[PDB]
RNA sequence: CCUGGUCCACCCGUGACGCUGAGGCGCGAAAGCGUGGGGAGCAAACCGGAUUAGAUACCCGGGUAGUCCACGCCCUAAACGAUGCGCGCUAGGUCUCUGGGUCUCCUGGGGGCCGAAGCUAACGCGUUAAGCGCGCCGCCUGGGGAGUACGGCCGCAAGGC
RNA sequence: CGUGUAGGCGGCCUGGGGCGUCCCAUGUGAAAGACCACGGCUCAACCGUGGGGGAGCGUGGGAUACGCUCAGGCUAGACG
């Protein structure tokens, strides 16, 4: 099932902008592009899942992050569709390493959330209404997915590890397992659990995220059909 | 909670139209005395606050000092930039011979019998930093041949 | 033109490990082999084998590093932390059996040629001999 | 016309014949010196005109050595990459010069930029190392006194070591 | 900045010597001092007894990996 799916349109990516470390994970250079050895992707998808699963069936939460447009929305779905915190906008800094503080801006979102449905708005001049509204707007804007667990995720899954290296660093300094889907434009070594393959064409990102979140809920019960993906998918 | 001894505190300063603002520094060590220690450097607008922050980072970053008889496993040398430190293990009943920096750090780490020499730059700060990486890199017959398995 | 091939080899290795490479071919030599043998017989490598790069005989020498690590810079520790030649082509170093060094307090080794085979610190000290201190490894 | 170094290709010849290098020898920008040519432009010195408190300067109009050639001296320099030479080893990205090939590619020498690892006091370096090693030479050991003094050697001198 | 004299440094394998290098034995390395023990002066300082050491160097024997030397072969340096 996998072989044909992935190889269908979910392998081979970045070209001549590589990073030699990631060579063990490459077959050749067709028409310029670096086409990765999928066969090795499996033996690596395996162990990775072998880790996802050994966590799924022990109820430990995973922070997903994707801040790139080509892979944004598709992480807002698979995350809601597995009840896992995520970061879809600008992955602010020190979210993890400075947790006891960023959490002060989540406790600031629900500060407004509950003064939203209330008799206090009868007052509060228009200067505090456009304000307290907007403040909630953006508050909600970046913290749509970063609330769920008020606790450090026992892991983090992510698209382009070098794209969101900042985050990777935070986790790395906090002894947090790091899972992610890195192309050639990414250095293996500093990734605990590695998903080698495309990282831009929305194809491989939905095919790997899906079965990622599909292996999530296969240790909780609720085996369903795939989640929203096609609406303008090419 | 561990021991927590204070190495040195200094008043630095910067410039700005009107006069010179300030800041104080705190280099601090910490250790139960079982083989656990941590070095921490703390800067803050006031003496006490700085000394506080000291211990906080101190505990944050700590190391497993593999003692032995109350001394140390092997002899090592480490350079931290311009400052170099020599740690050489002594027989029971010798003393902890070192400067205030390396001694302090070495006491709470446990050691009672150690020969030390402070070469290179003797920048208090940097000597400390150096002393740690020394310990950090300490091995026992165990974790030695534990790597020569195969 | 390589002044001292041995000190070369050692360095070849020293440079290899620094980035954790699989094997490295130092040009072949009975004495180098002899030395290499003691890196394997004592376990600083998986070992070595004879090879060829156009009628030209090097030695494939497979390194040996530690376990991957938690935290940042996950790079493993190394079996060969520190290797450096003692006796040199411009300052030959010899030792009676009583003078023989005690590397890294028993934890390390000091390879060294002799009239009865390339021994090591323990190996010579016990065999009851001395000879040209060749290098120190740990 | 005469002549040096140098890269590539073919794997043909020699069979370690190598690396370095105290002293020695050769070369060594400009200015400078000797003898003899040459002399348009430029231009120390020098002369005026301005500016200026003054203006032995800056700017302006003049202008001599010199700048050029031959032969012979002089031997300095921010003579700079302020980085001695040779060899091995340690990611790559990019553009550029110039060789060779069953030439969208590959490989060899060279000139650059960003950069692994690593070094670094920092700035920065980074297969054109300031990384990792070996060989051999040169050199440093607080500032001023002083590259002065004395002696010595060299030079016509100026002066050099 | 080159060139190169002496000198320092020397690629792969085989054999001979065994010069450096390595080991053993033996002579030597006075005594005093020093260091370890034991006692004499009431302790000590001083002082006596015994023991254990000392590189070096001479002599006899042994070893031959690395350096050297003589002998043989090779082509990865270097030259053509
Ligand atoms: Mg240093
Ligand atoms: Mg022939
Ligand atoms: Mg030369
Ligand atoms: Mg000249
Ligand atoms: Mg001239
Ligand atoms: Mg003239
Ligand atoms: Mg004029
Ligand atoms: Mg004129
Ligand atoms: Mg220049
Ligand atoms: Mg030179
Ligand atoms: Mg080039
Ligand atoms: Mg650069
Ligand atoms: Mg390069
Ligand atoms: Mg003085
Ligand atoms: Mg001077
Ligand atoms: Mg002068
Ligand atoms: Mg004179
Ligand atoms: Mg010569
Ligand atoms: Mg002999
Ligand atoms: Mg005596």
């Amino acid at each position: 099932v996998k072989e044909l799916l992935e190889a269908g349109v979910h392998f081979g990516h970045e070209r001549k902008r590589w990073n030699p470390k990631f060579a063990r994970y490459i077959y050749a250079e067709r028409n310029g592009i670096h086409i990765i050895d999928l066969q090795k992707t499996m033996e690596e998808l395996e162990r990775t899942f072998r880790f996802i699963e050994d966590l799924a069936m022990r109820g430990g939460t995973i922070l997903f992050v994707g801040t790139k447009k080509q892979a944004q929305d598709i992480v807002r779905m698979e995350a809601e569709r597995a009840g896992m915190p995520y970061v879809n906008q600008r992955w602010l800094g020190g979210m993890l390493t400075n947790f006891k503080t960023i959490s002060q801006r989540v406790h600031r979102l629900e500060e407004l959330e509950a003064l939203f449905a209330s008799p206090e708005i009868e007052e509060r001049p228009k200067k505090e209404q456009v304000r307290l509204k907007h403040e909630l707007e953006r508050l909600q804007k970046y913290l749509s997915g970063f609330r769920l667990l008020k606790r450090l995720p026992d892991a983090i899954f992510v698209v382009d590890p070098t794209k969101e290296a900042i985050a990777v660093r935070e986790a790395r300094k906090l002894f947090i397992p790091v899972i992610a889907l890195a192309d050639t434009d990414s250095d293996p070594d500093l990734v605990d659990y590695i998903i080698p393959g495309n990282d831009d064409a929305i194809r491989s990102i939905q095919l790997i995220l899906s079965r990622a979140v599909d292996l999530i809920i296969q240790a909780r019960g609720g085996v369903v059909e795939p989640s929203p993906s096609y609406a303008l998918v090419q | 909670d561990f021991e927590e001894k204070m190495i040195l505190i200094r008043r630095t300063a910067r410039m700005q139209a009107g006069g010179r603002r300030f800041r104080f520094g705190a280099l601090v060590v910490v250790g139960d005395r079982q083989g656990r220690v941590g070095l921490g450097f703390g800067k803050a607008p006031e003496v006490p606050l700085a000394v506080q922050k000291a211990g906080y980072y101190a505990r944050r970053n700590m190391v497993e000092v593999p003692l032995q008889n109350g001394t140390i496993p092997h002899e090592i040398e480490v350079e931290f930039g311009a400052s170099k430190i020599v740690l050489k293990p002594a027989a029971p009943g010798t003393g902890v011979i070192a400067g205030a920096v390396p001694r302090a750090i070495l006491e709470l780490a446990g050691v009672t019998d150690i020969l030390t020499k402070e070469l290179g730059s003797r920048n208090p700060i940097n000597i400390a930093y150096a002393t740690m990486e020394a310990l950090r890199q300490l091995r026992t017959k165990a974790d030695v041949e534990r790597l020569r398995k195969g | 033109m390589l002044t001292d091939p041995i000190a070369d080899m050692l360095t070849r290795i020293r440079n290899a490990t620094r980035v954790y490479k699989e094997s490295t071919d130092v040009p072949a030599s009975r004495f180098k082999e002899e030395i290499l043998r003691i890196l394997a017989r004592e376990g600083f490598i998986k070992g070595y084998e004879r090879v060829d790069v156009d009628g030209k005989p090097y030695l494939r020498v497979y390194l040996k590093y530690g376990p991957r690590r938690q935290g940042p810079d996950p790079r493993p520790e190394q079996v060969i932390h520190h290797i450096r030649r003692i006796s040199k082509p411009g300052r030959r170093v010899y030792v009676g059996v009583k003078e023989i060094p005690r590397v890294r307090r028993g934890l390390g080794i000091a390879i060294l040629s002799t009239s009865k085979g390339v021994l090591t610190d323990r190996e010579a000290r016990k065999l009851g001999v001395g000879g040209e201190l060749i290098c120190e490894v740990w």
